[PDB]
RNA sequence: CCCC
RNA sequence: UCCCC
RNA sequence: UCCCC
């Protein structure tokens, strides 16, 4: 049986190196998590029966927008896709104008606006964000207005209540309830 | 923050709403799956499980002697109360009832008062001097929607099963309370000119808006209650009024138990 | 008491369908936005208005709108055996449905990051006082000028002696079958859409019907009253605004 | 009342040094992180986990290391008498030498800014409830996966017509001579440390070290069954992907 | 924020004052006018509404048998209590009495309690057992300044037109509350060396530093509060003793129906 | 149990005459914690206080930008009273906090501590009448010996009235059965009485009564003081002696 | 809180050489100074002084309904307030955690070593009964409130007078009194103790053990408290070294 | 005898010059606080009982980092060395790169770190601190992985757990839990 | 309640 | 008005 | 102190 419990030990500091789900103490190494400990290359883990969502590069990520300076929007991001569990190190990311279309966008408030949902792309440490691929963007969208929820129009948002136009970054999934 | 994920979910909702159809495929007047299980805490004078769909919550029913009210001697007491624990949900807070647990509460005693399901009269043990007391407490469990509806029949349900403790207060032999209706919640969620009745959480992620109709075992209705912030269109109102009333047959039915 | 109706007339001798006195005065307070007094039967309540006005403190804010609050109190006096200060559960109750009928008509996306409050203060209570304040804190609403889709007007009915009343005393409200209260949306002088609806009681789902036509026949007419307030608030800045020309 | 041993047995059958019967469900709960219903005699407990999650406000936020909450609540319907809801100076009391055991424990320095919330709700009293809870407790932040250095494993000891029993029932409580609640850390498959004691009561400074032996022998058999709960869960979330 | 338009209304008030005048040419021993309805409230036992100026302020009273308190088996017991509601100002808040609001009640009931303005021995029904309550429960409206005097002429009107509700508690035929006193209470903004009787909200916004002096029938001195961060000048005491024992002379003959 | 007479052969039912203060202790420095403290006894009062600041922001939106917040709390122990006493703030005790505050707010010099809190607390371990003036008179003392600058001293006494003649000083039967109770505080300032920083009174006195209470109170006011000077002149040996006490 | 964690460095540097700050042995009390009869008027009362921390304990007693439960036995409640006056740190609201726990301990060693005889302060059978309010207010914290309070609170018990005549009960007699609880708490640093923590040792971490024992030496109640893993060899040691400091204490009382 | 106690005339205005311990009002100098009176040179002061801590350009300071910048960096100054007395400008004091060793250090974060307890000198207004002495800098770090305190070895800081090495400017008092 |  | 649960 | 007011 390779279950191991929380506390249960996995050997020697110098039998084998510290990975997920393992601590190190008095020169020991033991389970941190309940599940199925792996060893491959000198290596100990655990595989919890509950593991923690960590976001790293290359993770996809649904944020919102909380501000926007002037080459630069500030991202609430708060959910990694494909788990449930609220990720360890839920915070703020950063978007640039660079990555939002990989094309030319003058003000970063072209693509994304205050309080906009929106779905994108760890590119980088502290939350480096990218809305580059046709995937990423704004998933849903409040009018300035009339702070009405704007409904996709082909290629644009609008709002169906004053009839508003702006325009943004649109992913996709946009309107979809999906990411 | 957390609204971020439940604002997404909105999307969906309303996307399958605009194509005529509920996220798991339910009708509009389809309750989930209810699961009535009394008997639970022991040491209670009655009690019950109800299971709503992945909705759960446990009612304890507590009887002791007391004093009657001023204004009406010669009348047993009911008091209920609900904890919306922190242990159901990531938003419930510990601390004394906001004012859903408290809205949540008065419907459920509504329900029991106005169809007088339980008669206080005989739960009077001297004149003006001694009545028995009747504690409802609802815990939820589990909140997965509509924790209004699985608490009132789980309210109804513990009463059902309520054991008068007369031998332990020398008031004489051990007798079963005696109920005689059997009231029953619906609520549905509203959304513009549409219901759905039994609303989930996931579906909630609407908004807050909903009606709850009541009625007693011949059909009457004994308790209302529209809540949120929305104007309920009349037409649908007299149209989730029929559904309604029908729901709580079918739901009254659950308690025949063969 | 023996019987609630007599020959088709109540206790205090009203016919089925018709309304205790209303008295509604718009602009009594100095020191608000907007207030309404109202008298309806023995119910005497005052309204008032803030807003809108910065939200404090600064995290019920919200964005996108003005955020809108509503407190029901009844005073001390106002019951038949005095009633310690401080909210209870049916008050608290109260003050959210009340809330929650005015967030459906108040155009509160006009004023982000603000509140709007609402108070209304019940200065002797008897039956349908909720539905008293409502109509108290309508008129202090439009006084205020602040902006909504039309009127929100309240009036309950209830059932005494298997038979529907419109806007029930209080000898009806505790010894008869059913009280329930309602409010509408008026827009375009008609009725459009229910703001509140509460009951308890035991009603027949044709009851149950009935008492809405019931109660818009009454809330028609205690709506033409709370214009009536506003007009003559309306004719009193106009010559106000010619005493100093005068 | 009159005598809590007759011929080396308890009131209830048991002998001195017999555990109630127990029960351990983990995974109860659909919306909390981790879950776990618990029976211990008559005693009805659930634990649920949430976390690591943002705290709020702020005025408690941490930048080191996570905050852990522990709160015991007892529900009205749950003792002999309706309880009236709400904390109350026991319950205070539990909650913080419950929580004080955990952070001996959990693995907070991993989640700076976070916390880790539990909570513990008794649906029917007995004697040990507080027991009771931290064994759900323990199994609750197993199955929602939160980092510890091992299991927190908890029984009490009292003491009745002048001896030693394990786990005592209400009417041992009641009439006997002493009460003593014990939490220890389980690591290495054994009772390492004690991460819970408190002792009402009157005992000699030997029946004190006899009654701590006497709980690590409860304890252990008890996080047994904790570890087969865990277990059950384990090969349930396996069967789960294997739909 | 709100502390902008004060400030400079503060400018102003403290202008007029530097050139010996109030802000609506009033004297500085000048009260507005007063205008004292009682029987505003039927359904309690006395009430009575008070306007002073443009400050609006209703005292309602109820009695109800009662225990009497241990120390004083042969007396009837007054509480007062004061609502400073939301309803009046927009600077007051929700919740149990701030301090402002137990201090009002309380300079209130000093004047009614050392002034014996009611026979409490005349409230006994049963030594030790049963003795007449007295609530006197104030409700500020409108708050236009020195809602303290307004309300201690409010609460005394009020007390003078109370009915002991006997008859109701089976107790004998209702009577009059026998009232064998007038307290009236005279409150001053002080403002450096001078002060100013009766201060409107907009002379208040100088700051919160007043004087109140509440006298007897007879011009006896039976209650003093000074309040607010500020030093009082003896020599301006002594003036200002004598101008609010004249001041609460005037005021006590418009209890003349006058 | 009402003495029937209160006063006797012009003497109090204590032994004193109108004009008499009781018995007085004054200690500065008595707590390690505070910044500043002082144990007072007044007649059969007890009180301490305990003085922290200019500190804290504090809270947060309690901050003023241009001065220093003040706060005072009174409070009294369970067992400071004749009947076991609940513990918690009741209306009185407030009301109390309050205007000693603002009798301190009238004499701080707040401005030199923007954004900062002062905070006196004041506990009253022994309760008798006058037990707000005892606790004003500590909280000088206190607040002095935590060196905070002030205009001046804050000195404190009720004159009560009983048989119809003005005493200094009530007791707890005269204050219980007399005809008047009036607490002062005032500011001295140049070794004298400067102002009145604190005035309330309850009862039935005249006009002139009234003020000749003031006279009396001013009386027994300077006589308080000296001995807070002289409370304060005690302290300043001992941090001169503990000083070179290093130094030696 | 910066200071705390420097003074924290010293406490551990001293730890590591076995010594402490003050030199104080790691089994040894600081001075202890018990004065009764501090507040007149109640009719029991005590001030503690142990080291720089003081601590006084009035004592009420007034009649009063029995608790259902036990119609023939008195009461004792006891309540603490760790009032702002101690230290910067107290806030003003109402019973918080410590002073919840604190007064409870202290609660535990009277009732558990029976030191008041409940029995006798029966008046009147089901209906009458006295209640001993025991009330602890903390004047300067200066470490292990805990144990001055439990001092302080058995002094008090034992200078306390039955107000009889008051309640026209009959002639006033001192309160019974026939034990003796001492209570003993340790700061707890790994694998070592520290009897009777200053604050200033406190800096370390609220890491402690209270034992409490009777007249013969028997425990009567204890509490660990804080979050660290107990080690059962030093607990073994602690226990023999508390009782020890019990004793010890317990001829200051005579 | 030079005692004073608040409230106590000093003398006029114009004769002496306000100092400290002494207030103005009506052209008349009074004592502010209890103590000693002194006139020197015309300037009247009274040394205080209790002195309120001030710190000025040249005090011996206590502080933790709360927030690092690219040069600058935010410690809170929460001492004044030789006065238990909390100073009444407790506050924000900027540290720069240039004022640390004397040398060159680029990363601020080479010599600085997050919640690092620190001694520091002041060398302008506004708590403008510097740690250019051998006697000055860091006293107390955690390590940025497990939080750990790091223990002073030699010239360098160590985890005694995770081994993991990290350098800034040590004060020669590091760890010796004074300062 | 008020006084403490 | 406690303490156990 | 439930429910109504
Ligand atoms: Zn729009
Ligand atoms: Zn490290």
């Amino acid at each position: 049986m390779r279950f191991v419990m929380p506390g249960d030990r996995i050997g020697s500091a110098e039998e084998y190196v510290k990975g997920e789900g393992v601590y190190e103490e008095g020169g020991e190494l033991f389970a941190a998590v309940a599940g199925k400990l792996i060893i491959k290359d000198r290596v100990a883990k655990v595989e919890s029966i509950s593991p923690i969502p960590e976001i790293v590069k290359g993770d996809v990520v649904l944020g919102r927008v909380v501000d926007l300076r002037n080459s630069i929007a500030l991202i609430e991001v708060s959910s990694k896709k494909g788990e449930n569990r609220g990720p360890s190190n839920r915070g703020i990311g950063i978007l640039h104008v660079s990555n939002v279309d990989e094309g030319y966008v003058k003000e970063i408030s072209e693509a994304v606006g205050y309080l906009d949902i929106l779905k994108a792309r760890v590119i980088g440490d502290n939350l480096r964000l990218s809305t580059k691929e046709e995937e990423m963007g704004v998933l849903r969208a409040l009018c300035s207005n009339c702070k009405t929820e704007m409904v996709r129009e082909g290629d644009i948002l609008k709002c169906p209540e004053c009839g508003r136009v702006e325009k943004r970054k649109i992913s996709t999934d946009y309107g979809k309830g999906e990411w | 923050p957390e609204d971020i994920l439940v604002d997404i979910k909105r999307d969906y909702v309303l996307s399958k709403l605009r194509d005529n159809e509920r996220i798991d495929g339910r009708g509009f007047d389809e309750f989930r799956k209810v699961e009535i299980i009394p008997n639970v805490i022991e040491k209670a004078e009655g009690s019950a499980l109800v299971k709503l769909g992945d909705t759960q919550v446990v009612v304890g029913v507590k009887m002791q002697p007391g004093e009657p009210y001023p204004d009406t001697p010669d009348r047993g007491v009911i008091i209920v109360n609900a904890e919306l624990v922190p242990l159901a949900s990531p938003t419930f807070e510990p601390g004394p009832p906001d004012e859903n647990s408290i809205e949540l509460a008065r419907v459920v005693d509504r329900g029991i008062r106005e169809s007088e399901a339980v008669d206080l009269s005989k739960l009077v043990i001297e004149e003006g001097e001694k009545v028995w007391i009747v504690f409802v407490d609802i815990h939820a469990l589990d909140d997965d929607g509509n924790l209004l509806d699985a608490s009132a029949l789980a309210a109804i349900a513990a009463l059902m099963n309520t054991k008068v403790p007369a031998e332990r207060f020398d008031l004489g032999e051990d007798y079963l309370l005696p109920v005689r209706d059997l009231p029953v919640s619906v609520t549905s969620l509203i959304v513009g000119n549409k219901y759905l009745v039994d609303p989930s959480r996931e579906e909630m992620s609407v908004g807050d808006t909903t009606l709850t109709i009541t009625t007693d075992k011949d059909d009457n209705v004994v308790a209302m209650q529209k809540s949120g912030g929305y104007l309920l269109d009349e037409k649908l109102f007299d149209e989730l009024l029929d559904v309604s009333i029908n729901c709580a047959r079918k739901l009254r039915e659950k308690f025949k138990e063969i | 008491p023996e019987k609630l109706i007599v020959d088709g007339l109540r206790l205090d001798g009203r016919k089925f369908d018709e309304l205790r006195p209303i008295k509604i005065e718009a602009s009594v307070l100095k020191r608000a936005d907007g207030s309404c007094y109202l008298e309806m039967g023995k119910n005497k309540v005052i309204a008032a208005v803030f807003g809108p006005r910065e939200v404090h403190p600064e995290h019920l804010q919200d964005p996108s709108k003005a955020i809108i609050r509503y407190r029901y109190n009844m005073a001390p006096f106002s019951v038949e055996e005095r009633k310690r200060p401080g909210p209870d559960r049916r008050s608290i109750e109260i003050s959210k449905v009340s809330k929650e009928a005015f967030e459906a008509v108040i155009m509160k996306e006009l004023f982000p990051r603000s509140a709007i409050d609402i108070f209304v203060e019940v200065l002797q209570a008897d039956a349908g006082s909720r539905t008293a304040c409502l109509n108290a804190a309508s008129v202090a609403l439009v006084d205020a000028g602040v902006p909504m889709k039309g009127m929100i007007t309240s009036v309950a009915v209830g059932k005494a002696d298997g038979q529907l009343v419109l806007d029930p005393m209080k000898e009806e409200d505790n010894f008869g079958e059913a009280d329930m209260p309602f409010a509408f949306l008026i827009r375009n002088g008609k009725i459009e859409s229910i703001a509140l609806l509460q009951m308890d009681g035991r009603m027949t789902r044709d009851e149950v019907k009935q008492a809405i036509e019931l109660a818009k026949k009454g809330a028609l007419q205690i709506y033409e009253m709370q214009r009536e307030a506003i007009l003559r608030r309306y004719i009193e800045v106009g010559e106000e605004m010619d005493e100093i020309t005068e």
